[PDB]
């Protein structure tokens, strides 16, 4: 959500200085939620997997 | 009086042209402003252009 990548919903830029730090802030928060996902689909992968075992 | 009318409208036209030089409402070339900076990269750096008035 936007509160777990950072992003603390009711963010924008009222100038055209705060912009230019607001680029690093979402580049953080792109870099922070794909390595959250990749480990989501690790999670996903390992699932299936002792799902086939059980069997 | 003749050469000093000719001077006169050659200076009046000369101010009407550097006042007109706009584009996008922001001019290099009235005096308004001291700079302008365009982006340049990815990550925020500018391309610094000086103004220069005529």
């Amino acid at each position: 959500s936007l509160a777990g990548i950072g992003l603390t919903t009711t963010s924008t830029f009222t100038t055209a200085a705060a912009a230019k730090t607001m680029i690093g802030t979402i580049d953080t928060a792109l870099q922070t939620a794909t390595n959250k996902l990749a480990s989501l689909g690790t999670s996903s992968v390992g699932l299936d997997t002792h799902l086939t075992f059980v069997g | 009086n003749a050469l000093k009318s000719d001077f006169d409208s050659l200076r009046d036209q000369i101010e009407k042209a550097a006042t007109s030089a706009k584009f996008n409402g922001v001019s290099i070339a009235d005096g308004s402003t001291t700079k302008l900076t365009f982006l340049a990269n990815s990550d925020g750096s500018g391309f610094t252009v000086n103004a220069k008035t005529i």
